[PDB]
């Protein structure tokens, strides 16, 4: 029914922008572009023998967030280029952002936590990056009308 | 003296490759796929034991820039 | 054969209120809108070695509930202004509620107990909330000739 | 060939009578309407360094009883108001019957082992109880000629 | 190419026969009549820091064997008999035999090991009988040749 | 293109011979008709805190050898005496040797590690044996030119 | 687009160039060649009961390569050998070198970790070769521009 539709601009992958370090990203897959998650629920139940529950908030709020790159790109470079610089140095941390163009944002700092498999044959190949971000709570700032 | 043991053995290991490939038939060619082993050639003699008796210095600094 | 018609008005799916809070949830998945689970079975078998048998009644009775929205939808933004909400402030928990069209009901308090996994790409994306109900019977009510 | 018929009555699947309590159970699933096993297998093996063999018989013969209904049947409900009826008077057993048509019966007693998943979508769901049966002993007495 | 006609006369699977405690079994399944398998290997291998190895005999040679019948079949009327023979007086064994018609054959003693899974539904079913043998090494005597 | 052939007589899998206990063994399966595998890594890392690599030597070189027979074909025969002969007397090793037609070959001394699983039904099964071989070194005697 | 064309000129497979012991690999399979992985993630996170993160930098970055050739190759003999050559002598290293044509390079120095599973049939088979390399950083070089 034309009374429920619940996009009146049709939803453009290619406004959802990624900057690393202050850069764009580009060069992206074939289907699924990034995935945000967390490792740790957000409470803990503890329940008594006798039904008694109370519960606890969780402090480990660290998610991963996963890139999914054609390993064509250049921007696979700068992403080795910045593992080496971490792993002698010892500076590991850069700013991330997340533009939700009709979803969630996100806007945090990570790190490099692995390096892809780099595969070679006949068509090319892909990478997934794993994006480490210190804080994972997602933003509901891009949408209009959240009172 | 670093110097001159360097340019040395560079020849030497260059030298010794290549004649060996050579010995069997198979010579080397000018071409774009059998120029590059000339990397793992320099890379293996010399090279590879400065680095582990500490002559050669690596790391990064920072010029900011790899040694 | 027509004298065993086990619905005499046809399964409208959209009958189905959920509500949260005091607020009618809407923006729901494709396919499947809600999942309600136990995670505990109802009484413990003890037998012996020469067969006396003897059960004990459990006293865990909470639940998982999991509600698919689509990422596009406007709800995302409540639910995760709500997890920071809790995680800063101390209060989780808020009212839910279940109408079971032709089936059966559910009322209880429950908290978000983890976020999905957001993932963006050609097409408009789906999120699986976990809202952990305290207490997980199921109810009856809306059928009739229940004696 | 037609001298090795196995069933001179083509197998009626509406034969299959279940009562439990009393009533004549009815509003069953698609594919199939119950499945009946063990827990634990009939003797226990011993074997020694040299060979020597001993074997012992169980005394735990519980089983579990699975019962497909559709989500949408009225038998939902009796079962869901029992499990609150046991939970807090404690009286948990009730009587357990099955005909077999032209395989094997059962007749023991019972009890709700766990609660279904409940899901709501786009077509009417389906519901697994399961009726943990005391002891699961199969009978022939439906067969004739069993000398 | 003809040289190489590793069978001579069609292998008929009718000729496969079966006689457990001296009555021959009928009335099986759609696709596999019998499974036979052992539970432990051989020998044992335990090869020492320096390379020096050392063989050990098995003494336990006990196998599983899977017989497949139409849950409409007689046969299961004199198995399901025979556990309750069994569990109250104990006395468990029964001899077993098979014809390897154009294979291998076996003889030896068995026992039920555990009941199937009972499931009625739209189509006659299936019931997998595990007939413990006490010693599972198969016979080639069918075979002429043999030197 | 026609500058890189890989193979300038194609490869006839009727080359390939097999010979255990001297005899030539035949009545292959549809598929596959060996498998040749190892059960350990060749050499072992052990990896220090600061990054200090030392390697050791592997020194259990057995691997294990599959052989795909009908269950119609002869050979079964063979094998299955075998068993029942070394399980007695004790005298399990048995010269076993691969040729390698346009491949890698073996030639060692194995036994018979476990039997298969025997099933009769509308089609002719097959069998796995397995052969366990002492020392699993592949040898490139077969190749021509290696300098 | 025509304005996003990641490549320039089509990437062509056989320009990746693959050098073990300093001569050229070549023989490959149908579907993918090589595969490069890590075994250790990056760094390593400790959060404490509070929130406070530290973090540590990993000293293990050992990988494995993987390389898959026709089992009719001429490069198995080369390999094969080399196994028994270092299993006596003790001399297991050997230097390694890929070319990315359009991505990633690597140099370094390997050894072989496993020996893959040789199968006949009636197709030409395959084989996976394990090369565990020493230090597995990828390298940007054939990248220009990379500043």
């Amino acid at each position: 029914n034309q009374s429920k539709i619940l996009t009146l601009q049709a939803y453009d992958p290619a406004k959802v922008l990624v900057f690393i370090g202050g850069q764009r990203v580009s060069g992206f897959a074939a289907d699924t572009k990034i995935v945000i998650t967390r490792n740790n629920d957000n409470i803990s139940v503890h329940a008594g023998v006798d039904g008694e529950i109370s519960n606890a908030l969780s402090r480990d709020n660290t998610g991963v967030m996963t890139l999914s790159l054609q390993n064509t790109a250049k921007w696979n470079g700068y992403l080795a280029q910045w593992q080496r610089q971490a792993n002698v140095t010892g500076l590991i941390y850069l700013p991330v952002q997340v533009e939700g163009s009709q979803g969630l944002s996100l806007n945090t700092i990570g790190w490099i936590q692995k390096q892809p498999d780099l595969s070679y044959g006949t068509e090319v190949g892909q990478m997934d990056w794993e994006i480490g971000v210190l804080d994972a709570w997602l933003s509901p700032d891009q949408i209009q009308g959240i009172a | 003296r670093f110097s001159h043991w360097v340019k040395f053995r560079m020849e030497e290991s260059v030298f010794a490759y290549m004649k060996r490939r050579s010995d069997m038939g198979l010579s080397m060619k000018m071409s774009d796929e059998d120029l590059p082993v000339l990397k793992s050639v320099l890379m293996n003699n010399p090279i590879n034991i400065g680095i582990r008796n500490g002559g050669i210095l690596t790391g990064y600094d920072t010029n900011k820039v790899s040694y």
